[PDB]
């Protein structure tokens, strides 16, 4: 119907006008008087070996002790960072995997792959506790809400929430135009956001199940997302070299991190414990660290040959780990 | 303390021994990706394959050489291509008889797939099914009626025809291959090659053909590695 | 689907009614948090080797 | 005359350095970067180490002997010098043969290449090569199995002031047969087979896709074969000919050929380490 599409445009124009009216001053101008962090130099403290093929993603443990890594060969290996010694090596039925997560209590580990099934493993007993099925597209990310509920994202536009015992979709979130390839959880369990193949990245409410906001700053595919430690802002890294920091209380974006030299995409984004430093990977053989307050570069992390596809920061914030398409890991401090 | 350290050391040791042991098993096998357009006829081709021994995986071994396939079930931009940059070869199936009903669509995928930044060093083993049906349509829907570049491609200069019911069908056979090979030659520095084959609905030496193609690909890769080509 | 167009029509209306706060408050909150939690961050300042467990 | 005294010295000094620098750089590049470390590069390390030991040990001592025309050191020093010289030479040649046969196995049979050569096989092969090298050199020269029956030779052993190389015909024949001719024929057959396979593949490509579109192979094989054959061929022919016919060749010719054979170890990394990854690693340092 002709009228329906227009009604839609008028609403978009009103939203844009409201966002423009809410704008008062540039975010960069506010933090002009902040003293710069300066040069930050960190070196590799440990090197982890034992993987055969390219790795995809990893997740630090709730304690700063352990971490879990997954690779395309089809094995989950739980390292011990302090003594660089393996603990478990769980084979998988399907070789291709694209995500992993580590339970808050430390009693469960989950891994989802290109096969349309999310499976959970029990550490203390290993065997497959339950198999979660129902999606129509390949999985992209998954996180543990608690010991009982897990929220996942799929290649189809749907994002769902499961229950381990029942094994059924308690709630389904729909509205995305294309494929979803990112997800993160707030410090509390109330809210979570996602970034899809379309430039739009929205915010979802777990209990309500209704979308609350929509951000469309970027102009290409979105490949990473994370929350500010406060919980009132989130930063995004897209296929274009630009990295942008959105806001929740005010819909419009605040600052953009980009440079002329960089022409490669971003595959992972994470924040420091204090939130001052924004650490982002790159398609090139490098990992760059920025300053969140004034968009000034700090340092360069090098020592990877193939790519950088995973990144995470420990809860206490003492160490940062990076992954690669090479078989090797790396721990920085 | 020391006993705890001892225990961790012993576990690392068992895990490492088993991981080294499977390293040889992992390195021995060869991986193939199978991709094709709709209604091409890949299910029939997999039949002789299962005879040798969301994602369907096939394991078959010939002459003490292990092969393992990956059929992915699907007009969508694909972000799972990056995950398939380590396969030895890609099997591509195109229905030659399906011109009146889509061929332009298949070629459209081939350039798309031929120019990815992640599949630069991967060669393609190309099959052409529905051979029998092609002869019947040419011998009323003609290529000239549907395609405007049909002129002048009827005869192959190096044509080595099998005894043929139709000199004319031999004209339709080599027009499609020339269109497919026109894209393969244009991009890449010789790191990747195309292997065209002609196969009817009933065929038996498919395993032999794929074995020979894989051997040729590996020999070419090793020759280029040591700077002899 | 005509409905997907219909579904979008009420959805945009729902998301446009939220109150918008000026950027000054959000920027001030971010700056205040970053400045207050600077000491607790072990990556911003080089931790002593003795306190470092990795080294 | 003063020019004769110096020029020889400067030329000798340059030869001693270049070898040390190149071999040290190759060894450091192999040991440092993890990307370059693999099964095929473990063979290069043995050749680099052997050539480095040769260049550090025998070349300066021979140059000093040539310049001073007198052997100040003792007789056991002379025996040790000759022993390590023969050891290094034969070790390098057998390492080259092993590299050639490994390349042949990699090219001709690709499916079984992954299982045949494994970190266990490479270490055993290299240890066997070095053991054969040690057995050929130290055992017969530490004892007096290489002594000559000529009266001038006996006078030479009697005078400790100067030591030269004097051996019987049987030992020379045996050492030459073990060190040179068998590796030469093995390399010839290997590279002929490899060239035939490459020609067959090129013909297949030309027949298959020639409408739309072997100098490189010829040059690549020619450099490797010709350099080694020209460097190490005349010396062994002369080694046979002086033994077969007494008082036929001049000592200057012998020492000149032995010295021109030493330069081969200098140019080995240039031929065998021209890969782009090696270039990147060298430029990084
Ligand atoms: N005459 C003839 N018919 C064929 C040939 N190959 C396939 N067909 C027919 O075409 C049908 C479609 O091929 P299928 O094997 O079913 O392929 P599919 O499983 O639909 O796979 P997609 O191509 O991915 O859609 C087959 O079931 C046959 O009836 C062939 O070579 N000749
Ligand atoms: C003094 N130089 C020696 C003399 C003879 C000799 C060499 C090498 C290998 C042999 O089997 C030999 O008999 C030369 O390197």
């Amino acid at each position: 119907l002709d009228q329906l599409r227009q009604e839609a445009e008028q609403l978009k124009n009103q939203i844009r006008d409201a966002r423009k009216a809410c704008a008062d001053a540039t975010l960069s101008q506010i933090t002009n008087n902040i003293d710069p962090v300066g040069r930050i130099q960190m070196r590799t403290r440990r090197t982890l070996r034992g993987h055969l093929a390219k790795i995809y993603a990893m997740h630090w443990g709730t304690d700063s002790r352990l971490l879990v890594s997954a690779s395309q060969d089809g094995k989950l290996i739980i390292w011990d960072s302090y003594t660089t010694n393996k603990v478990h090596a769980i084979p998988l039925r399907s070789s291709w995997v694209m995500t992993c997560a580590y339970a808050p209590s430390g009693n469960y580990v989950a891994c989802g792959g290109l096969d349309n099934i999310c499976s959970i493993y029990n550490l203390k007993t290993v065997r497959v506790s339950r198999e979660l099925a129902g999606h129509t597209g390949y999985l992209s990310c998954c996180r543990f809400l608690d010991d009982n509920q897990i929220v996942t994202s799929s290649g189809d536009t749907t994002c769902a929430l499961w229950d381990i015992e029942t094994g059924q979709q308690t709630t389904t979130f729909t509205g995305h135009t294309g494929d979803v390839m990112s997800l993160s959880l707030a410090p509390d369990t109330r809210l979570f956001v996602s970034g899809a193949c379309d430039a739009s990245a929205k915010l979802w409410d777990v209990r309500e199940g209704m979308c609350r906001q929509t951000f469309t700053g970027h102009e290409s595919d979105i490949n990473a997302i994370c929350f500010f430690p406060n919980g009132n802002a989130f930063a995004t890294g897209s296929d274009d070299a630009t990295c942008r920091l959105f806001d929740l209380r005010a819909d419009q974006e605040l600052m953009t991190y980009s440079h002329d030299n960089i022409i490669c995409g971003i595959t992972s984004v994470s924040f420091s414990k204090s939130g001052r430093l924004l650490l982002a990977g790159y398609d090139d053989f490098n990992c760059n660290v920025w300053d969140a307050l004034k968009a000034d570069r700090a340092g360069v992390l090098a020592g990877h040959d193939n790519r950088v596809s995973c990144l995470g920061v420990t809860d206490d914030g003492m160490a940062v780990a990076t992954g690669s398409w090479d078989s090797f890991l790396k721990i920085w401090n | 303390q020391r006993n705890e350290e001892k225990a961790q050391r012993e576990a690392n040791k068992k895990i490492e021994k088993q991981l080294q042991k499977d390293k040889q098993v992992y390195r021995a096998t060869h991986r193939l990706l199978l991709l094709g357009a709709g209604e091409s006829g890949k299910s029939t081709i997999v039949k002789q394959m299962r005879i040798l021994h969301g994602i369907f995986e096939t394991k078959f071994q010939v002459d003490k050489v292990n092969f393992h396939m990956f059929d992915v079930g699907g007009d969508e931009r694909r972000k799972w291509i990056q995950c398939f940059n380590d396969v030895t070869a890609i099997i591509f199936v195109v229905a030659s008889s399906s011109y009146n009903m889509r061929l332009q669509e298949a070629l459209n995928l081939f350039k798309s797939i031929w120019n990815n930044r992640w599949l630069r060093t991967i060669s393609v083993i190309l099959f052409l099914n529905k051979q029998d049906l092609l002869a019947e349509k040419v011998l009323k829907s003609k290529i000239e009626d549907y395609f405007p570049e049909f002129a002048r491609y009827t005869t192959p200069e190096d044509a080595t025809p099998e005894p043929g019911e139709d000199p004319r069908v031999t004209r339709a056979k080599y027009f499609i291959r020339d269109e497919f090979l026109r894209i393969s030659t244009a991009s890449g520095d010789g790191r990747h090659y195309c292997y065209p084959h002609f196969t009817c609905a009933v065929d038996t030496e498919n395993i032999r053909r794929v074995f020979n193609d894989c051997r040729d690909i590996i020999q070419r890769m090793h020759l280029r590695q040591y700077e002899l080509l | 689907s005509i409905a997907q167009a219909r579904k979008l029509v009420e959805q945009l209306k729902m998301e446009a009614n939220i109150d918008r706060i000026k950027v000054s408050k959000a920027a001030a909150d971010l700056m205040a948090y970053c400045e207050a939690h600077a000491k607790e961050d072990p990556l911003l300042t080089p931790v002593p080797a003795s306190e470092n467990p990795f080294r | 005359d003063e020019v004769w005294v110096v020029g020889m010295g400067i030329v000798m000094s340059l030869i001693v350095l270049a070898i040390v620098f190149g071999n040290v750089l190759v060894i450091t590049a192999i040991a440092k970067f993890e990307r370059l470390q693999t099964v095929t590069n473990y063979f290069i390390t043995s050749l680099a180490c052997a050539d480095l030991v040769m260049g550090l040990a025998v070349v300066p001592f021979g140059a000093a002997h040539i310049l001073t025309k007198t052997w100040t050191f003792g007789n056991f020093w002379c025996e040790f010098w000759t022993s390590i010289d023969v050891l290094c030479v034969t070790a390098s040649i057998e390492t080259l043969c092993v590299i050639a046969v490994d390349r042949y196995f990699a090219i001709t049979s690709p499916f079984k290449y992954q299982s045949l050569l494994t970190k266990n096989k490479a270490r055993v092969i290299i240890l066997m090569v070095w053991i054969v090298s040690g057995l050929t050199s130290f055992l017969p020269i530490q004892m007096h199995w290489y002594r000559a029956t000529h009266q001038e030779a006996i006078n030479c052993y009697a005078e400790e002031t100067c030591c030269d190389f004097f051996t019987n015909q049987a030992y020379a024949i045996a050492s030459s047969i073990v060190s040179f001719y068998v590796p030469l024929v093995i390399m010839v057959f290997v590279y002929s087979r490899v060239f035939q396979e490459a020609k067959r593949q090129l013909q297949k490509i030309d027949k298959s896709e020639g409408r739309f579109h072997e100098h490189k192979a010829l040059k690549t094989l020619g450099i490797i074969m010709g350099t080694f054959t020209l460097c190490w061929l005349p010396f062994f022919i002369v080694n046979i000919v002086h033994v077969i016919q007494d008082n036929l060749i001049r000592k200057e010719v012998y020492i000149l050929l032995n010295w021109i054979g030493y330069v081969n170890s200098g140019f080995n990394p240039l031929i065998y380490c021209r890969s782009p990854d090696f270039r990147i690693a060298f430029q990084e340092l």
